[PDB]
């Protein structure tokens, strides 16, 4: 299976902020998150 | 098979991000 | 480690695998977007 690069870098950066921030809802988390990282582009 | 790699890749993230 | 996270980014990651998008990040607010909406 091709391992798209990137995939565990990105994994990590959410990792690192849900762990600074211990958000309760981890999924409203993320969509918050992607969507940020997809605008600071 | 993909299910066991993607366990293993976020595995591994996490305790990067730790 | 917050119970739930490993398996909640499993799912993600599956799909990324399985479906090879070329920008991960939109993928995921897609992938999060549409799990935040089917719960």
């Amino acid at each position: 299976i091709q391992i798209p690069p990137g995939l565990t870098e990105l994994l990590q950066g959410y990792t690192v902020e849900v762990l600074r921030q211990q958000p309760p809802d981890l999924v409203e988390f993320a969509v918050e998150y992607f969507t940020r990282l997809r605008e600071a582009r | 098979q993909i299910e066991y790699l993607a366990k293993q890749i976020v595995d591994n993230a996490i305790q990067q991000a730790k």
